[PDB]
DNA sequence: TAAAGGAATCCATTACT
DNA sequence: CGCTCGTGCGGGAAAGACAGTAATGGATTCCTTTAT
DNA sequence: AAACGGAGACCTGGTCTCAATCTGCGTGTTC
DNA sequence: AGATTGAGACCAGGTCTCCGTTTCATGAGTCTTTCCCGCACGAGCGGGGGTG
């Protein structure tokens, strides 16, 4: 091919995006791009990311990042969320690592058509919750029943790892995170966000293009995130809420614990399989 | 995946810091890397390319007795199969 | 109804109480971010979290961009996070029916006085070649610099005629901006109507509307002025990049989109571009407060 | 089996030396090998043992999702764990 | 366990006999020891050997070795074979990397009753020639049937590859030649019986005590050799001969193929296998708490290292 | 049948036409191949490959040893090829009764002052620790050498009494020439009668018979001439390669094992431990060279 | 006048794009 | 019940369509010297 | 304001070489 | 004779500071269709306990 330049990459010179890993928390750093590394500056040193090897590069408070860092970290598909306190609160991205957009042309088929929009809300239900039929309900008996189904986990896990819970039901635009219990959800819960918002910025989907979820731009990832929310960061944020120590980090053992689930789960090759099936291909 | 491994000595400070978007550097100029293949060998045209003057070493998982093999791109150190197994050949100068 | 398109670059922008502090050498600048639609941040920019925060909070539409748009980095959410514009393009370009009024539509704001009605897509793409090639010829014949066909080589660029790496780099500077002016907006540069099957598809289908009369004519004087021993990318780049200080043309394109999807006059937004330090008359009645 | 890379600067001879005898030197101080864990865990006490006043570092295939894993003795650049992922962290 | 020198290591240290790679051939160079590593010095530059991860070393000719060099080889288990011309000329190996001898014990046990000898015996051509039955000849006839077979099947494969053979046979006592087959079966024996010879010091059993061939301390090496050198160096050194071309080492590809063969067939790993069944070992997970231990009549084994006042 | 225990050390071994040379700094030796029937290579020593054929192709065993054979570090193959010693070993180790009867011999004569055919195994070790006990307490008082209870520790030798550590170093030295002659005779050091179930078991055994003779004295006396903080392994295994250098040691311990073998008079090999320089008037008349 | 011939005129066919 | 080799389905890249012009030879037309 | 390349500055660590000293790594009738 | 160690030497490469020059390495006037490569998929042996 052409000549490589320090800085640039094709998308072919770079890792899946399964085969990459979950994320990279940063707080209290500078990201900065010297020698054409992705680096991390902290008061003791520095540290250089493989930004090639990681989907999502969520941004912690008291976080400066430059702009040549935004432009190499969008040159390797990585995706950045500012995560500050009490959920995400910006999303960035670079163009996209896919080059056919054909994901993409199929997603606003399904979305423009108010039967595909009701057929593909009741498969994104049913994956949810594979025991339940729906296939005479609406699409507000269907997002009722969602919210009562994730009200319905959400107490169930209360009483399972016996700690105190509010009800409150995350919502990252301008969430509670007083409570211990609520950071770890947030915790969790915006590593999520930037997971799906890494993956779906990958595979060329448009963010803004919901089903159940609509009205704003980042409406897609709200509903692949919540069709994993109930089952993966829910249980992992109530048990890290549940085992406990005083002193201890909360945030940054929700985030170890969450990238475990990851792992294990394989929500990552989940996610791009799901995305495959939900959208007929 | 394969383990990779790199060693770059006397290149420009781009292409060294341009590997540890694939690759941590666990000390100067050796990078460590697990990647399927292709990256692999997409990472060493780059390096090759990048390099300019100096010298370059990657050393993967292969089926030989071993396990590994290297390829070197003006290194010192040359690389000789015994009737094939690596063997890392050292010039005296 | 109005969007502010701030492009911020050789700058650190932070956060006092409520508005952003951009740290330029020339001075402290304190804009609200209340009014602040779009901020272009420039090459030489450090955000920071707390700005990032500030901006998210009021729907500020982040975009990593290069010199005054010539190449796309990075960007953020929308106008307001909103995404109006994306579902009527969505729905715009999903059938064939509307996918075609809109590409007659292209056709015709490209060529006032052709007829379309007849015209099928591809009889588009033909009349639009034809027309290409036309307009080539004659700048060609304008600005003296010769005319073979264009031999764009994707991998090699050091190999071609200058006019045709004039060419070239006037292009992707314009569809940088393009892509630019589209994040902000909030609609996906994938679902586009004449060119379809590639990432940035809206964005050549938005960059043909001006490459004849903005980017070729760059590239033909470019060329034509062209000394021996010089690179021609670097030049085109600062000739578009000149181009889109003057501002008017991310005026044009926000019209241009806001007309494609037949957004209603009434409910139509307009953007305007706004430079600090050229514009502060206009912005002290704003309140965006200077230090020197 | 997995695969192990121990770069040592700073060590007596005799520890390179026999390095060589189990690992290969791709780089000056830079070994590269395949074996199982218990060999493994023996070479880094070897390694330990024997290195003097000198810094040693093992890059080791392992269970993260980035692959490998890393243990420093009395290194320049330490390892820092970023929840869960390992990076090299060089103090400034 | 106690400190950690440079030059010495424990069995423990060390990979498996059926875990190291297969073996090595330098010829024209110096062996040495330098920096506590074994260092392979050619007219051009040094070459630094993973003796820990290779099983056996063959010399070629032109070779010096140090004794430094020869010790610090036998530390890790592998053993020295000077593969000169006309095939292999003399065998050496440091101690056992077995500390155990529940292997050498059983091996003596079985060679020294004729019964159980000729049980092996059987065994052994058995594994040569799993068609036939052999509970009923003798060792005069195991030894005449096998040669019978071994010049039928290089016969056959003379005939196959296409290549002039004179009706002779390969035994590594006293076999010269010059003809590009000779030098092919020398080459892919060589190693072969370096690869054995290794095996069997590994594993603590004795070269001598042989069941098939006798009168020589590297019987025990024929006879297990004996087991592999019909399926493997001899198909695969007459295939090298006939694909080789005018002016081409000979003896670099035949040992090529023979390395080839080996990883290929899992001879390792067989060889370890077979070695332990036909001893009527069986299998024992559980390590012993001591392997030295004083004999006793009644008693049996009686712990050792202490004084019975 | 007299074996050649040459023993070449700080050399450098090569061929000539058919007889293999010398190298030492004092001169160059062309001893003929045929001479030799073990050879003994020490420190500073290096064999080539046409040296190392010539002497397998006339059943010479190279055996590489210490100084003096304190310790053993590699081996080739048995004196002539022959297996006869190995087989009889084996032999004799296999059925029960031959067991008795040498494990008997090895105590009788380990016991020169008493008749202990009749004793079992028991009895035989218990002989054998009193025995241990009082001649341990004699060299005591003989070198006013303060003696309480043998204790060692194999994984840390520093921390030990110097007495015990001048005890192991002198009995490892000794075993390094036991196994250094099993070697080069053809037994199997695995196949022990007292000692079983270790790789070194039959060379213990053997070493058995010397420790009270050679090596506790040795230490001992080294243990009573010794200032504090002096490496006294060094010293220990030093003074036992002094005593070997004579090679009466050597021989009575060929004898020895042909004694414990039953092998019978007439099939008995004797050891004759040449030295280069020290026996250039016995070897000229054989055929060696001596040039300088 | 008209054959006649080639150059120029207009046209048709195809490769250029 | 965890390991390999032979069977393929998401990416490619390459031609191959889709539209009309530019130049040149042929048909046509005009002149223009041929011959008269 | 960033990030780079070039040009100096400087340093540490690797490697070669010269005397100088040793021949080496130590349980097996100790609990 | 071979190998190790300490000393002392030299020097190549690494890292930092300084400085001036950049904001960059530049396709799609058009695409679908037919090709491919993919790195997934693939199945049996296992090795069981069971068989003997």
């Amino acid at each position: 091919a052409g000549p490589i330049i320090a800085g640039k990459s094709e998308s072919s010179e770079l890792p899946r995006v399964e085969d990459r890993a979950t994320f990279i928390y940063i707080e209290h750093a500078k990201i900065n791009r010297v020698d054409s590394a992705v680096t991390v500056a902290e008061a003791k040193g520095v540290v250089r990311i493989p930004a090639a090897m990681i989907g999502v590069l969520l941004l912690g408070p008291g976080t400066d990042i430059s702009h040549r860092a935004v432009e190499l970290l969008g040159d390797t598909g990585t995706a950045l969320v500012w995560v500050g306190e009490q959920g995400v609160r910006y999303y960035a991205s670079g163009r996209a690592l896919a080059r056919s957009t054909r994901f993409l042309v199929k997603q606003a088929e399904l979305v423009t058509n108010e039967r595909s929009r009701l057929r593909v809300a009741r498969r994104m239900y049913q994956m949810r919750f594979p025991t339940e039929d729906v296939s005479k309900l609406t699409m507000q008996q269907l997002r009722s029943h969602e919210g009562a189904r994730v009200r319905r986990k959400y107490r169930e896990l209360s009483k399972k790892y016996n700690v105190p819970w509010k009800k409150r039901v995350y919502n990252p635009d301008d969430f509670a995170g007083g409570d211990p219990i609520n950071q770890a959800l947030s915790a969790a819960h915006v590593a999520l966000y930037g997971l799906v918002h890494s993956v779906v910025a990958a595979l060329g989907l448009s963010p803004g293009l919901g089903f159940v979820h609509t009205g704003h731009d980042r409406s897609f990832i709200y509903d692949v995130a919540d069709l994993y929310k109930a089952e993966i960061t829910v249980p992992i944020a109530f048990a890290v809420a549940a085992e406990a120590e005083e002193g201890q980090d909360i945030g940054q053992l929700a985030r170890l614990r969450t990238r475990d689930a990851f792992v294990d789960g394989k929500i990552l090759k989940r996610m791009v399989k799901d995305l495959q099936t939900l959208l007929e291909i | 995946m394969p383990m990779t491994v790199i060693t770059l000595k006397n290149v420009p400070q781009s292409l060294r810091g341009d590997l540890t978007r694939w690759m941590q550097e666990i000390a100067t100029g050796v990078y460590v890397g697990n990647f399927n293949s292709r990256i692999r060998e997409y990472l060493w045209r780059r390096v090759q390319e990048t390099m300019g003057a100096g010298e370059a070493s990657m050393c993967f998982a292969a089926r030989n007795e071993l396990g590994y093999d290297f390829l070197t791109e003006n290194a010192s150190r040359s690389v000789i199969d015994y009737d094939g197994l690596p063997l890392i050949f050292i010039p005296k100068e």
